[PDB]
């Protein structure tokens, strides 16, 4: 354990303890540490892009996080520093490990129980907030499903970056045909066309899709990525129930799933409409 | 030298002298705007008049347009006109704006097309405002645009022509369209008002508008609304004791609108010296009420007036010349006869035009004219055009005749209606139910709650009875006691609701009516009441009507409710005498070890025939497991246990397992998900699966076993005894070391039929011995997890050839 530097503030492994892994990426690793300046739990993630880049290709990863960081939101996690040594990159994230939607989900398969309506909203529209302040600001998330969505003991949503490392593999997409999950991809992204702002509209309405029927939209028994991506250029997937959850509900999720990939609402929309929906449903 | 800001405030202070906005004010009277009554007002503490514009918490992010809702009645547009007087006073944001706007929806076109003059409609007489200079000024202005529901005629949001420059003439939609998206004058300041109904056609304009509900008054705004409208203290109360006692008129009667018309009838009795008794008991008996008093003292020109009313509505058409009322046989005598009586009103603002009082009584006539003995006189093309902006939704039109068409019929004009119509329209109400009931929706026009608020209406048993059997789930969102009231009258005479799903909103000890009808139910199995503040009171509340005999409740679902320790007593009560009940959902609320351990009372106590409990984030300690596992020898009927999520460490297991282990124990699947178990308390496990055969499904997800874990648990799994079939292992921070012991047990054990594995590093290799060996004539029926793990293509490749060569194995799952 190095000495404690506060003078170098966040900038330094050494005023970080490490109690755990949280969590690994493809061209990272998530530790769970906590900051030992001033006792706050904190996420750490290591990025490991000096096997893979030089000293000139690296600089094409400074502009996502030095963006990043701009960031400022409740429902976001929050980016306090970045910094290099021992040859790694190092991230100090806010911590959020007293659950995600992922757990939510699975809670609900167990007890054969859908979620209802006005517990769909009271997490969805936390979650569209956090998107536009991040579109409003040109940020694109990228990676949005509930391995990313973080949810506080007080039922908190804070929409994470962890992925699999996306900023950094970038010019690698040749091995994303393991390296990801594109049950939240638009077509665009399949074909490769570039990931537009109304590509994060699309994996936010497959979230919604899958929390109302606990399952992806294009999921499927030993369904293989040929058979996935023409599912999804058909957008092709099974209807929700019509007497659990309202019309426009399905309709909000209709308008994010289009196949054509300039007819998707803006993130303003759905959050609008999340919270005109949520507060008729809205739990005092 | 002079300015243009005093003479309009001057003007304004003047035309907003009264609340009817009119003379002959029943008497030519003065309204008295003291007379208004503070409506409450609460934000998406009460929130006031002013400071409405103010920017928010952080950012300081300025607001330009406001939006209230509310329900027709409530005072939308008396607010608003409050808010004019108040400024033009100098008393309410005379400091942040020089001129407001203040203009009627149902006075402006959306089909002819003008320039911005309706800022000079609005203005002082003078003609030639200075509309090119300051007024010309954003953000030194605020319109006030009320009646948003009102427009009348056709709307569209997608305008591509959307014209800015106040100068240029243009169609009124698109003007109006170009105002509320402030791309005309923009930086100026809008304020709304809307029924709920018409944000469907509102929302998508706004960008990033300020929200208020507007409610009715409260039981003490009541009480001094009757005192402030009769002047004579001895008829105000009179009056008051009168609504007292018909308490279902006193809830209709938080809408002011409501209270006004009773007053308003009730003054008329009194000046005729009668009895002023008031027996109305639904929204229409209140109206056929009202209409009874004032015109029974006729019919010849009712049929002629509810003629004109069905037409106005199917016309889009509010505001009626003398020539409309010819149309309809409506002239002079009884037209005057309208005025005199408080029927209509000759919009003596600047304006020729008669109109009805209120909207609502526009649309009640037009109901009234269905029944009668001509746009159309169908009800299917009515009730198909209830969804419709373009014909005002009909909302009322359709309520009302629910009301009306009953066969407790009554005399006083209402003999003029025909029965054979009557019949007809019952039943065709009854298929058009049946509709509505299959897909739920939220703000469109149905709404689930407002079917039952038609039935309410149409107080026929053999009606509501057999409109009821339509809905096998019924999903409401409780707002005010005359939802409670409602909702309690539709669900009392259902027998064929399973499950009831209550999103409780707001303004809890009064709820009662609903869960002492709900306890009476035969119908009903699912109880689900999650995701709602349910505090202790309510649940104690709750708790006395599930001792009922007759509850019948075999599921209750109490997730994040908010409740804490205390309410494991009242719940204990419940399961010591509710033999009925059998899934119990507790999770998500803060039930330590102290509320737990009085659950486990009513757990252990005699005839409590609850399976399955689940407990999961329930602030619990290992501590606690002391007297669960006493539950769990002690009572045979609980089966299912989920404790997950909770501080149950090592220790806890132990104890668990310790009473578990005995072979007489019932206990099938235990939820030790995170319990921050290491590969310790997999001695505990390994003597339970060795020993109690009645246990089938064993969650360890979220624990940290490693390969010494998962060893040791395989030597009890590896039991001959060992009847597990499900083992879910999600990250439990395993390695590829553990590929070993798994692999045996794969090909080892018999019972297992499927084996989760998750987020954690079982390898590449650990992957492909699987695949070799599981070829092996393996036991196993289902997946392998394998979720959130990365695979190469050699590895990808075999786990393919897996699922093809052995397709037994339905289910076998690649990350891909
Ligand atoms: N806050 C209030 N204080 C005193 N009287 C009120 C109040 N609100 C409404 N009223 C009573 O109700 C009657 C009708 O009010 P009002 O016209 O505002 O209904 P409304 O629904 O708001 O009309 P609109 O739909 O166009 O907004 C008035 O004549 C008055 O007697
Ligand atoms: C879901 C819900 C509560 O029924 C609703 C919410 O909003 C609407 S509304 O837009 O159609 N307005 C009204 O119903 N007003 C209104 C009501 C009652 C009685 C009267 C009026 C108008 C004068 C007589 C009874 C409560 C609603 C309806």
């Amino acid at each position: 354990q190095k000495a404690l530097r506060p003078d170098m503030g966040y900038n330094t492994l050494a005023n970080f303890r490490i109690e755990k892994k949280i969590g690994r990426g493809q061209f990272s690793e998530v530790y769970r540490a906590a900051c030992l300046l001033d006792g706050v739990p904190v996420a750490l993630m290591m990025v490991q892009i000096f096997d893979l880049m030089d000293a000139k290709a690296r600089a094409d990863c400074i502009k996502e996080i030095d963006l990043l960081k701009q960031l400022n939101h409740p429902n976001v996690i929050k980016y306090y520093a970045s910094f290099i040594e021992d040859n790694e990159l190092n991230i100090v994230l806010e911590l959020a490990d007293a659950g995600d939607l992922s757990r939510m989900i699975k809670h609900f398969k167990k007890q054969k129980r859908l979620i209802p309506e006005r517990t769909v909203w009271k997490y969805f529209v936390q979650l569209c907030s956090a998107l536009e302040h991040m579109h409003s600001r040109r940020v694109m998330h990228r990676d949005i499903k509930p391995a990313n969505v973080f949810i506080t003991a007080t039922g908190v949503v804070k929409l994470g970056d962890l992925g699999l490392g996306r900023f950094f593999s970038s010019k690698t997409t040749a091995a994303h045909s393991l390296v990801g999950t594109p049950y939240y991809m638009s077509p665009e992204r399949i074909h490769e066309n570039g990931y537009n702002f109304k590509s994060d509209i699309w994996s936010l309405g497959c979230l919604l899709y899958e929390m109302a029927a606990l399952q992806s939209p294009f999921y499927g028994d030993k369904m293989n990525l040929y058979s996935l991506c023409k599912k999804i250029e058909q957008c092709d997937y099974p209807p929700l129930p019509s007497d659990h959850y309202s019309e426009e509900l399905r309709q909000l999720v209709n308008m994010c799933i289009n196949p054509d990939p300039e007819k998707r609402p803006d993130v303003t929309y759905v959050y609008d409409v999340a919270k005109r929906m949520h507060a008729c449903t809205a739990s005092s | 030298k002079k300015d243009y800001r005093k003479k309009y405030r001057k003007y304004v202070r003047s035309r907003f002298q009264c609340i009817e906005d009119r003379n002959a004010r029943l008497g030519e009277s003065v309204s008295l705007n003291k007379r208004y009554t503070r409506l409450r007002l609460i934000k998406e503490s009460p929130i006031k008049m002013e400071l409405l514009f103010d920017p928010d918490d952080e950012h300081s992010e300025p607001v330009h347009t406001v939006v209230f809702q509310g329900a027709a009645g409530i005072g939308k547009t008396i607010l608003a006109r409050k808010m004019m007087l108040d400024w033009a006073s100098g008393t309410l944001y005379q400091d942040r704006f020089d001129y407001l706007f203040y203009i009627h929806c149902r006075e402006v076109s959306l089909v002819t097309q003008r320039s911005l003059g309706d800022l000079i409609m609005s203005c002082c007489p003078d003609p030639n405002p200075p509309i090119h200079k300051i007024v010309r000024k954003p953000s030194r202005i605020l319109f006030l645009m009320d009646g948003f529901d009102e427009l009348q005629g056709a709307f569209d949001e997608h305008i591509g022509p959307l014209c800015t420059d106040w100068q240029k003439a243009e169609r009124g939609d698109i003007l109006l369209s170009s105002l509320i998206r402030k791309k005309l004058l923009p930086e100026a300041s809008l304020l709304i008002t809307t029924r709920p109904v018409a944000l469907e056609k509102l929302q998508h304009l706004l960008d990033h508008p300020r929200h208020v509900e507007i409610l009715g008054f409260s039981e003490a705004k009541r009480k001094e609304y009757f005192f402030k409208y009769f002047s004579d203290e001895a008829q105000a109360r009179a009056a008051f004791s009168l609504i007292q006692e018909n308490e279902v008129l006193f809830t209709m009667c938080f809408i002011p609108l409501v209270c006004w018309i009773v007053c308003t009838g009730l003054k008329q009795q009194m000046e005729s010296g009668k009895s002023l008794a008031q027996t109305s008991k639904t929204t229409t008996a209140v109206y056929v009420f009202f209409l009874s008093s004032l015109l029974q003292p006729l019919c010849a020109h009712l049929w002629g007036l509810c003629s004109l009313a069905a037409d106005g509505i199917w016309n889009q058409k509010i505001l009626f010349e003398e020539s409309d009322l010819r149309n309809h046989g409506l002239q002079k005598a009884d037209v005057s006869a309208f005025l005199r009586m408080n029927l209509f009103q000759k919009e003596v603002d600047c304006e020729k035009f008669y109109s009805f009082i209120h909207m609502t009584f526009q649309e009640f006539f037009a109901a009234m004219y269905y029944l009668l003995e001509l746009p159309s006189r169908d009800v299917t093309v009515l009730l198909e055009n209830y969804g419709k902006f373009e014909k005002g939704y009909l909302i009322f039109v359709v309520r009302f005749l629910f009301g009306l068409v009953n066969q407790e019929r009554t005399s006083y004009l209402e003999k003029k209606l025909s029965c054979k119509i009557s019949q007809q329209i019952r039943l065709e109400l009854l298929k058009w139910i049946e509709v509505k009931a299959k897909a739920k929706k939220l703000q469109i026009q149905p709404s689930q709650l407002e079917l039952f608020y038609c039935l309410y209406e149409m107080q026929e048993e053999d009606f509501v009875q057999r409109a009821m059997d339509y809905f096998p789930k019924i999903e409401i969102n409780l707002s005010t006691r005359m939802d409670h009231m409602v909702s309690s009258f539709c669900i009392e005479n259902c027998h064929r609701v399973e499950s009831l799903s209550l999103g409780f909103l707001h303004n809890s000890s009064f709820c009662r009516g609903l869960f002492s009808v709900l306890s009476t139910s035969q119908s009903l199995t699912e109880l689900d009441l999650s995701d709602n503040s349910l505090g202790d009171p309510g649940m104690r509340v709750l708790c006395e009507t599930l001792q009922h005999p007759g509850c019948n409740i075999r599921r209750l679902w109490l997730g994040r409710c908010g409740l804490s320790h205390e309410c494991c007593f009242d719940i204990s009560l419940v399961l010591s005498s509710n033999q009925k009940l059998v899934e119990l959902d507790l999770s998500d609320n803060a039930l330590g070890d102290f509320g737990i351990r009085l659950l486990c009372v009513g757990l252990k106590h005699l005839l409590c025939n609850l399976k399955k409990l689940w407990l999961v984030s329930c602030c619990l300690t290992s501590a606690c497991c002391q007297d669960l596992a006493s539950v769990l020898s002690t009572s045979h009927s609980l089966t299912r246990l989920y404790v997950g999520e909770n501080a149950l460490g090592d220790s806890g297991v132990a104890i668990l397992c310790e009473k578990a282990k005995n072979p007489q124990c019932n206990l099938q699947k235990l939820g030790l998900v995170n319990s921050g178990l290491t590969s310790v308390c997999c001695s505990a496990l390994s003597s339970v699966l060795s020993t109690n055969q009645n246990l089938t499904h064993l969650y360890l997800r979220g624990n940290t076993l490693g390969d010494k874990g998962i060893k040791l648990l395989c030597e009890g799994l590896l039991h001959p005894d060992c009847k597990l079939q499900v083992l879910e292992l999600d990250n439990c921070n395993l390695t590829s070391h553990c590929c070993w012991d798994l692999s045996t047990l794969l090909t080892s054990s018999q019972s297992l039929r499927k084996l989760s594995l998750g987020n954690n590093d079982l390898g590449d290799l650990g992957v492909m011995m699987f695949c070799e060996v599981l070829k092996q004539q393996s036991c196993l029926l289902q997946n392998l997890g394998l979720s959130e793990m990365y695979f190469n293509y050699e590895t990808k490749s075999a786990l393919e050839t897996l699922q093809e060569e052995k397709p037994e194995l339905t289910v076998v799952f690649e990350p891909s």
